[PDB]
């Protein structure tokens, strides 16, 4: 077969990526998987003449007792050459996702490339070398491989919407996202065929887009209310006086006069439940003149609410959020990751792009369990703040 | 006998052409009489006109030195050697471990064609250029080039004998077996026999242990850390005071005895770097309390697969954490202690979970697996502040044990506003040039009062006013605060900080039996 010239941005060189330490047993995964990929001549070992190297992992997806090998090519996606998203799954009422990451072991990678998709399979303690390699076809994981399978990916597609534009399916990377607005049972129907309709080529739960929302910020609704009650509500409308200016707060303040005590009832003037149902009103809609940018990044923030309750928000102008929601209910962890990945998902839906995520916890306990319960095939990006939410209470 | 790796330049690099040292005749004569030998062993060859390039030589005192730093200045660059540290702890100690002896294997390996014109290099008329035809020696890409021919011949011969273990460092093998001295011996022989197979021919001076190994010393039954001394001075400069405190944060890592703040306070205000100080009585005390503290060589047994990993930590000084890992009662594999301090604001619970971490991660690196931890915290206090904090934490299985002092929440700040309590609203400001310093309060039963100061900022007065707000007040208090600061600070529940109204404060929340504080914006 003839390979698909590939070229790192004019000024560019390969990662040196440093390799997390993994356990033993990751790590005998890894070889076992890897000498059998050189043994199809996947990857084949490599010399110490390659100063490059990406990172590797090793993920177990549950429902087998069987691991799979998952590389860390973001950097390396940062700096291929650049090569050059269908609105209406997020749109559709139930969505399917599938991997076809297999396609792409059966084109040859462009020689003078190879080069940069090194990577290592760690020793412990550091004993050994140290086991390199290299990939000779398309490797998952990397940006290259969807771009450079376009003109054989949509060459097979097709035979399925040519003339059946009616259902719908988007290719991010080594996901396939096949959006089908049918009904229930007749969905898995509909797909299973597609899951059918590769295989003639060799590549051997749902999702609910429409019902999503960037939900609103919500007034408490009391009968009786207390000095700290009101304390709490200016406090909170304070904040989304921010996002929406036209909010008051004057006449509440009015009431937080003199110094009675904090578990005091107050009764609410008329002047004061005028404006708090203005409030009301105003915040009954998600603010206007926000729309997605992008020329901009995608960013999300999780707030742990205890319970196994975690809040998050995309958004590109902080206080303009894109999209709000919560997951929950095990530990902290295991939480914190299933939802990292149900938020780049949507993400991946809604825009075609992951966002960057600021994580809510130290970044040597991440890196050491967040390979535990990864089931995608991508990484998104990720930062680790220390910085309490002071905004906890009213996110 | 082993594919030639490829090798260039640097993006668009050349070789080096720095002119010939013209030596003298003694020295022209002995180089002339070690180059015929290594060409005629094929090392090196006569090359002519024809080759640029050129590498200045020297003959240190009888021995061939050939300048190349200026061609591996252009060179590309190799995948590292020193991949990890690693641990002597992590080792798996074995029943029989033989040495093997490769040396002159060094000209025994082959460099790329297209990459030997480069290492061109001039000897001068005894009253004639060559290049090397093999790693040469003092050539940045020989030593990965080296270990990683070794590596290829030595894989599969691991492969047939997995239970054996080859460490290959510098001109040695160290290999382990846990077979009788009788099975031992004669897989040596194999391998002795399958390295001459490749042109390495072992040497039938036998090196004996304790080997000498980065700063380590390795027994047989035990590993040792080599002598750590600190330097003898009368005049001690910034400069000289630096490196000192350089050296024993270092060494506090695994002397936990270890002490630098007088010697750092020394540091304060320092003019220049050769600036001479007077040491401290405080300083001189602690200098001596160190050199002593390292007279003691740190030392552990070797890892033992059989056994189970455990970690024991304990809370020294403040922030300071000592930590032991072991599989028999105090036979430490390691031991260090872990002192960072993660931001200004935090307690002892969240340190304790730090630790907790990265004795998890250095496992993980030394022996592949996680170990189980004996921790001086109660169940009932290391949960009640897990499900409390705002972030994700991941502790391990663990078992109590109480040997004090214990790690404890020290308070928790009430979640509702206290019914029946005296609400106090307080606050506080200032004057910029300097201090008008007015912190008080105002209560709902009518209890007011007003405090002024001297030499402290805006938000320091809103800590006081918190402060004298606490101090008077009975055993359960509501605070209404219109400090970010004040209650940014407070909120996170530290148990100490570095401020002295913030720790006194901490005492004051530590003292209450009910504690409220609420945030109201600043009007
Ligand atoms: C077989 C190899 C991997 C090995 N394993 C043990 C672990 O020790 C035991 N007991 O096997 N030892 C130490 C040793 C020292 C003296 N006598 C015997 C062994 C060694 S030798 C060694 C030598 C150097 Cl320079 C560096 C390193 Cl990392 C190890």
């Amino acid at each position: 077969i003839e390979t698909v010239p590939v070229k790192l941005k004019p000024g560019m060189d390969g990662p040196k990526v440093k390799q997390w330490p993994l356990t033993e047993e990751k790590i005998k995964a890894l070889v076992e998987i890897c000498t059998e990929m050189e043994k199809e001549g996947k990857i084949s070992k490599i010399g110490p003449e390659n100063p490059y190297n990406t990172p590797v992992f090793a993920i177990k997806k549950k429902d087998s007792t069987k691991w799979r090998k998952l590389v860390d090519f973001r950097e390396l996606n940062k700096r291929t050459q650049d090569f050059w998203h269908p609105a209406g799954l997020k749109k559709k009422k139930s969505v399917t996702v599938l991997d076809v990451g297999d396609a792409y072991f059966s084109v040859p990678l462009d020689e003078d490339f190879r080069k940069y998709t090194a990577f290592t399979i760690p020793s412990i303690n550091n004993e050994t070398p140290g086991i390199r390699y290299q990939y000779n076809v398309l490797p998952q994981g990397w940006k290259g491989s969807p771009a450079i399978f376009q003109s054989s990916m949509t060459k097979i597609l097709e035979p399925f919407r040519k003339q059946n534009p009616d259902i719908v399916i988007y290719q991010y990377m080594d996901d396939l996202y096949v959006g089908s607005d049918l009904e229930i049972g007749q969905h898995r129907t509909k797909i299973e065929e597609l899951r059918q309709h590769l295989l003639r080529w060799g590549l051997t739960y749902e999702l609910h887009p429409d019902k999503w929302t960037v939900q609103p910020i919500v007034l408490p609704e009391k009968d009786s209310w207390t000095v700290n009650d009101i304390q709490k509500l200016v406090g909170k409308l304070n904040w989304a006086s921010q996002i929406y200016p036209g909010i008051k707060v004057r006449q509440l303040c009015k009431l937080l006069r003199g110094t009675k005590a904090l578990t005091e009832v107050i009764p609410l003037t008329e002047e004061a439940e005028l404006e708090l149902a203005e409030n009301r009103e105003i915040l009954k809609e998600p603010v206007h003149g926000v729309y997605y940018d992008p020329s901009k990044d995608l960013i999300a923030e999780i707030q742990k609410q205890g319970q196994g309750q975690w809040t998050y928000q995309i958004y590109q102008e902080p206080f303009k959020n894109l999209k709000t929601g919560k997951y929950a209910r095990t530990n902290d962890v295991k939480q914190l990751t299933e939802a990292v990945q149900k938020i780049t998902t949507e993400s991946i839906v809604i825009w075609g792009k992951t966002p960057k995520f600021k994580l809510p916890i130290q970044k040597e306990t991440w890196e050491t369990w967040w390979t535990e319960y990864w089931q995608a095939t991508w990484i998104p990006e990720w930062e680790f703040v220390n910085t309490p939410p002071l905004v906890k209470l009213w996110y | 006998p082993i594919e030639t790796v490829p090798v260039k330049l640097k993006p668009g690099m050349d070789g080096p052409k720095v002119k010939q040292w013209p030596l003298t005749e003694e020295k022209i004569k002995a180089l002339v009489e070690i180059c015929t030998e290594m060409e005629k062993e094929g090392k090196i060859s006569k090359i002519g006109p024809e080759n640029p390039y050129n590498t200045p030589v020297f003959a240190i005192k009888w021995r061939k030195l050939v300048d190349f730093r200026e061609l591996n200045k252009r060179t590309q660059d190799f995948w590292e050697v020193q991949l990890g540290i690693p641990h002597p702890a992590g080792l798996k100690k074995k029943k029989s471990v033989t040495v093997l002896d490769v040396g002159d294997a060094y000209f025994s390996v082959p460099l790329d064609e297209d990459f030997r014109k480069y290492t061109a290099f001039t000897i001068p008329s005894i009253n004639i250029r060559y290049q090397y035809n093999v790693l040469p020696q003092g050539w940045k890409g020989s030593p990965a080039i080296f270990q990683s021919s070794m590596t290829k011949i030595l894989e599969p011969f691991r492969k047939q004998n997995p239970d054996i273990v080859i460490y290959q460092y510098m001109d040695d093998l160290y290999v382990g077996s846990d077979l009788e001295i009788g099975q031992h011996r004669t897989k040596i022989e194999e391998l002795r026999q399958h390295l001459l197979r490749w042109g390495l021919t072992t040497p039938d001076h036998q090196k004996e242990p304790p080997f000498l190994w980065m700063g380590y010393e390795l027994h047989p039954d035990k590993w040792t850390v080599q002598p750590i001394v600190l330097p003898e001075k009368d005049s001690w400069t910034v400069n000289d005071i630096q490196k000192l405190v350089g050296k024993l944060n270092w060494a506090s890592q695994i002397y936990p005895g270890i002490k630098v703040r007088q010697l750092c306070k020394l540091l304060r205000g320092t003019k220049a770097l050769t600036e001479v100080i007077p040491l401290t009585e405080e300083a001189e005390l602690e200098l001596a309390e160190n050199r002593e503290i390292l007279k003691e060589p740190v030392h552990g047994v070797y890892y033992d697969p059989s056994k189970d990993l455990i970690a024991e930590i304990q809370k020294q000084g403040q922030g300071q954490w000592t930590y032991q890992i072991y599989q028999e009662p105090f036979k430490n594999l390691k031991t260090g202690k872990y002192a960072r301090m993660r931001g200004a604001h935090t307690n002892d619970v969240k340190q304790l979970t730090e630790a907790v971490q990265k004795i998890t991660t250095e496992s993980i690196v030394i022996w592949g697996k996680t170990p189980k931890f004996k921790l001086p915290i109660q169940k009932e206090t290391w949960e009640t502040w897990w499900t409390e904090y705002w972030q994700a934490t991941w502790i391990p299985e663990w078992e109590f044990v109480n040997t004090p002092p214990l790690v404890k929440l020290w308070y928790q700040l009430e979640k509702e506003p206290i019914v029946g309590a005296e609400t106090f609203y307080v606050d506080g400001a200032a004057n910029r040039e300097t201090k008008l310093g007015k912190a008080g309060y105002v209560t709902n039963r009518g209890r007011q009062k007003v405090v002024t100061l001297t030499d402290t900022t805006n938000q320091k007065t809103e800590l006081q006013a918190i402060y004298l707000a606490l101090q008077d007040s009975g055993l359960e208090v509501n605070i209404v605060t219109d400090s970010q600061y004040a209650l940014g600070i407070i909120q996170a529940q530290p148990d100490q900080s570095e401020s002295e109204l913030v720790n006194q404060i901490i005492e004051q929340l530590i003292k209450k039996e009910k504690v409220y504080l609420a945030w109201v914006p600043a009007h």
